[PDB]
């Protein structure tokens, strides 16, 4: 399956002509980058490992893309991202979430169901690729 | 004579009798606004014959300290203090006869934490007052200090999009069809496949609570399990509004508590179970991590005319204050009444750290909000995925587009109804970033069109609802134009 | 060619795609309403252009079942039954352009018990919708069965009078005033006079919750001291309306709570708490032993005007439904909006067993109260004992006259205040059930003069407000003349 | 060569290391009160060789949101909003080693109706640095914001007077003595005897709680006793 | 009460500072004393030899509960033992505690699942 | 069907409650227990998400004769509005009294949304 995190993995996976239009559109708001990796595709994995520090007083959009291009030259299989960070008071959060990059085949995830009293189920979203392999080497 | 009789008070303001409200205390057009008071702005009809400032000196007096005749009583009391002053009155653009009143009050007026104490003068009585002919309440200036009583948002939009893991665009939904007869089972379908397609949220309807056809526990537990189905089958957060608007708050809670033992990441509430229901629920909400949906049943029986009510925006801000995290403000292009400019007015209420005058939106004080959270606004109402490129215009980044009709009602079914929405409002998105006229009448709707070659359900969308407007004349106007 | 292709729906009612709601199920003339139905009267503007069978279909549609393009999912329910009919459109007396829309509601559409469900199909959205320039909703027909699911009245009329061991007159109250700014102690000062020269009620006013200059326990025991004084002085059961309005159900509770462990015979909520938290108070009265005074606060932002919004009328049979005791519904003669035909027929949906089609009074539809106890009506606002043989003949027996500056705003005192209006009001009722044509502008007014001859504050009072009327041109009129 | 290498940050206020809290955004003499702001006065005696500004500027970032080194993680708030301001450095008089420092908090830098989180920032820390050989509180500006937050007394001068039926002299009182010892019945005839002669109250001393000489319901009890005796002997409210 | 309450403010005495105190056995053994105490705080996070180690996250102020997750992660994940909230940080408009809680738990986890060693915040 | 029926209403709830917490979909209950916990119980079956079968113990002792005693047509009635989700009905061929056609008119008493006049049933 396709893993639709990220607010373009309704389209077709971004060319880095794409990715550079997104990167200048938050870079001219006034919004900081960063890049992120991982491969545990959970909804709930809030946590992505760090491509180093948020890229904040960059000015060139093509700095970014010598980034996200040094993150796919460097990071395992899996799943990138690019974030826009708004420190604006009554902000201060991310504010932009796509992904970059996402591996050839995603086996996506299976419904684990614990009976709870009564009818009720307690619910667990389970990896296939997480529970296979440790991080580094899931697909 | 009497004992009575010679302690009678004898001065002008308090021998006994009817004196105008202007003489009472409650008219000065010197006054200094303090940063501390609640500030109303009134639009008055006066009755023929009665003075606009003794009109105004009325809904000030009546809405405060006063009472028709004088009363001693005022004297055991700092009544200088107490009063309300009507400071300002204006025309109305076009009327000879329609005035808009300024009136400050008092900060110690008011209990602290408490819409229902606010809403009691302010809108208590004056609206059935004979002397005006009409009223509306059309803003206010909610000072600092009152505002920090109030929890605001539980949620808000910041920590929403936290807890859903959704950046950079508007988030998605829509309601479930029809608005009564499914069974809880067929309701759980609908969440599924809505979800399963794209959509970020469903919701029950308004009228969707507890009934023969479908009791909420039903409707819970076989909605739960095509959210969790949803979000395995996609690997994003997914959730539905579950309505658990009742006859008590005995019932709400019950049905509130169920929801989050289930992990429903979002509960729904309609405005008609009332501001104190409200406030609770809101307070409950953030103490139980709960995203709390309000919909705004019943708002438009006082906020549809221009000449007598309250004034939507001024719902927006008291709606803030207790603490709801989305409340439904409108579409411009759908089927409920929606002015362009009035609802940019809202959605700048519900979504500021502060507010500017700006007469053309409706804001007529400016107004900081004290760091009280964000409020998402939800557009629903007859929108469909053809008119993407107006509601990013007119609505922005942070709101919930929602899809009743337009998902269920697509031919190829829920989850195509769903996808089509989703591809629309991302390609579009991704066009206004990278620069494009996307709100030009020729640019927009060929963005949705290029994007549909590779979406057969977006193709069949735009060629379904191409016809689709409701342009009609709009009843909540603005007073100043563009 | 795929399966949502050769599966899609080709039948003219479930073909993608919007027909106008009357296509949709929504209109029958024909129609034959049921016993247990639910029915509603609309008064539609339609927006130019509009088909008036059209928008009433609309409403139909939108307040039941319909979205506005067409959904498969109906065929998941029966449809057919779960649909509202308009069922009847009749042009307004003197209107081209307005008209009054019938709509039969099925039973099963509605959570038992619960005005909230009930106001969010009713009034939800269709008052907002593009449309319709203006609706307001005229009456319901809450059918028996849906009756039966209610408590109605907490302690009701019947009970009432037994528990203050009062019969034959009117009962008598009035509001403390000034509105805000007294201390607890002064309350109860207030109180106590107002009780010991011969009301049998005072209240707190709608804006009195609890805030700086006095917070609710004071007044609540200051208050408890002043009545049973005054019941221990004169040998009555006496008692004020202990607000108990507050911001969350939690604190409602714990006012109320407090109210009943210091022997309060009343309290009093306003209409801004909202339906749900009033449906709760009203059990927690039937349970407590607790009579529970509505003031109507903000009801005249959506009832004022004749256009749009909901009349009161139908708050009324909503309030009694829901279980309140007492509920403001006008004075006629007083400083708020009171046409008197209009009041009448409010006076007899809280007060009968039964109602009889009576369009002068505002009654539309033929309505069994299924046993559900009687509503006391309360006439409060701008009313003096100068106007007893008004009040008397306008509002009947079973009612509430309250006089906030019409007993303290006298010279003498609070207790002469009181004196007079009960003096007033029992001479007058002695000289009704004598026979003598009191209405009468010569006779009313000689029979309170005769009484102010051995008693001096009612000729105090007399004199003092002879001059005043509240005579202005009322907004909320009736359709139908005399 | 690696990531974490040419992705530092290279700004003057961003680049790692130590820079004086005066530099850090924490010192701003022009700086404008706003009415919601909360505001301290500290009677500052810095270290000799301390300049009085940079002690003011470090009482105001340790107070708010500095620590000893930068902290990139600044830049993920809206950190010039948080950070408080030493607005004010002033000579105390009769004195050229100790000086007075206004100091600006934002409303949003406090959990709201909570004292220990007020007086967490405000004097949490500050009072044990090495910097600053003597610092004190000499007063605060508790802007109405926050107060409005705040209960204030749950009674007051004016409804505890109502309640008692006394105006127009000061209220009286006693503090039981020995100040240990007493049993509960003699603590109650104390009391009795000290209301009925005429005391408005007396009280238990700050040390009495619950001992081994006496419980603290007996103490109660017996002292009910009394209030009520005195009471039913003058007329007047009574207490302990 | 006794030993602080009125002393320090007597007129007689210019000044006044309590040093010491001996409690005595009986004493003491009416108190709980450590809920979890040195010996048994080893025993629960398996480190007995080193120090142990922490970092309060800063800035003290300012960060939403999200960000202080992050930052509760990654030092943890570095080698901390514990990570802690500044004195002053509670529940404030920037961050309610709630999402303090909920998101450094997940951080925590997330520590202790890449290291095999206990973690906290 | 695990049965809860039991002396005090206090026991069936404790029973109730267990069956609930251990994961039943359904509980019986038997009629002997009489139609004021029979009513407590339906209320509890509602708000639990339980199955709620009623086996009808006692009720052939006012059943059974044509002269005297309540059809067991109308405790199918009151039974359904208490609101039992199961109720035995007949066999018609088994061990317990059944005649034909006063068995169909229990069962769509029990089954249909209206009721017409059938004098035969
Ligand atoms: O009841 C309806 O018609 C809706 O479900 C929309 O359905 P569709 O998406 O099928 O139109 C919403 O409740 C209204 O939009 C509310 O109006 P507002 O948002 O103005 O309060
Ligand atoms: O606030 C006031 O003005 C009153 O106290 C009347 O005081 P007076 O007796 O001094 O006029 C009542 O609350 C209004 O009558 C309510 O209106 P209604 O009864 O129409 O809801
Ligand atoms: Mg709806
Ligand atoms: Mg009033
Ligand atoms: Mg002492
Ligand atoms: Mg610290």
């Amino acid at each position: 399956m396709r893993l639709t995190q990220g607010c373009f993995s309704f389209l077709p996976d971004l060319t880095d002509a794409q990715i550079e239009k997104q990167v200048a559109y938050a870079m001219a708001k006034g919004w900081a980058m960063n890049v992120e990796w991982t491969d545990d595709p959970h909804p709930r994995n809030n946590y992505w490992e760090l491509w180093g520090l948020p890229l904040f007083d960059i000015k060139d959009p093509a700095t970014v893309m010598f980034e996200l291009n040094e993150a796919r030259k460097s990071c395992a299989a899996g799943y990138i991202r690019i974030n826009a960070f708004d420190a604006s008071y009554g902000v201060e959060s991310c504010v932009m979430s796509f992904i970059t990059n996402r591996p050839t085949n995603e086996p996506g995830f299976y419904l684990d169901r614990t009976d709870g009293p009564g009818r009720q189920i307690v619910y667990s979203i389970k990896s296939y690729s997480v529970q296979a392999n440790p991080e580094g080497s899931r697909y | 004579q009497s004992v009575s009789e010679r302690t009678r008070i004898k001065s002008d303001r308090y021998e006994s009798g009817v004196i105008p409200y202007a003489k009472m205390g409650y008219w000065d057009a010197s006054y200094t606004v303090k940063d501390t008071d609640v500030l109303a702005l009134f639009r008055i009809t006066p009755q023929p014959g009665v003075d606009p400032v003794e009109a105004a000196a009325a809904v000030a007096g009546e809405s405060s300290t006063a009472t028709w005749t004088v009363v001693w009583t005022d004297l055991l009391t700092a009544c200088e203090r107490y009063r309300a002053k009507a400071y300002r009155v204006d025309p109305v653009p076009n009327s000879a006869d329609v005035f808009f009143a300024f009136i400050a009050y008092e900060c110690d007026l008011f209990e602290e934490a408490s819409l229902a104490n606010l809403t009691a003068s302010i809108i208590g009585n004056v609206f059935g007052f004979k002397a005006v002919s009409a009223l509306r309440l059309e803003d206010m200036r909610i000072p600092h200090s009152y505002l920090x009583t109030f929890q605001g948002p539980a949620t808000g939009i910041i920590v929403e999009r936290e807890r859903l893991n959704k950046y950079g665009t508007p988030l998605l939904g829509a309601t479930v069809k029809p608005k009564l007869g499914l069974s809880g089972k067929n309701y759980g379908r609908v969440v599924y496949e809505g979800l399963k397609g794209g959509l970020d949220f469903l919701k029950d309807d308004e009228n969707i609570n507890s009934q023969p056809f479908m009791r909420w526990r039903e409707r819970f537990l076989n909605c739960m399990e095509g959210i969790n189905r949803a979000s395995a089958a996609t690997g994003e957060v997914k959730g539905s509004y579950l309505n658990i608007t009742a006859a008590t708050m005995e019932e709400v809670y019950k049905r509130a508590e169920y929801a989050k033992a289930v992990g429903s990441i979002v509960v729904m509430i309609d405005l008609v179970m009332g501001y104190t229901a409200i406030q609770s629920i809101a307070y409950w909400a953030r103490e139980n991590d709960m995203l709390l949906h309000l919909h705004r049943a019943g708002n438009s029986t006082y906020a549809r005319q221009k000449n007598h009510g309250i004034n939507f925006r001024v719902i927006c801000k008291w709606m803030r204050m207790s603490g709801v995290d989305h409340i439904h403000a409108g579409t411009v292009v759908g089927k409920l009444e929606g002015d362009p400019l009035m609802i940019k007015g809202f959605y700048d209420i519900l979504r500021l750290t502060e507010l500017e005058v700006n007469l053309p939106f409706g804001i007529f004080f400016e107004m900081d909000w004290a760091s009280l959270r964000r409020c998402m606004p939800v557009a629903s109402g007859g929108i469909h995925c053809g008119q993407m490129h107006q509601l990013i215009h007119y609505l922005g980044d942070d709101v919930v587009l929602q899809f009743g009709g337009g998902t269920i009602g697509h031919p190829d079914g829920i989850q195509a109804g769903a996808t089509a929405n989703r591809v629309a409002l991302e390609s579009m998105v991704l066009a206004r970033n990278e620069g494009v006229d996307y709100f030009d009448q020729q640019v927009g709707p060929q963005i949705l069109r290029d994007a549909a070659k590779t979406c057969g359900p977006l193709q069949t969308a735009l060629d379904l609802w191409k016809d689709i407007s409701f342009d009609y004349t709009s009843t909540d106007t603005a007073d100043f134009a563009e």
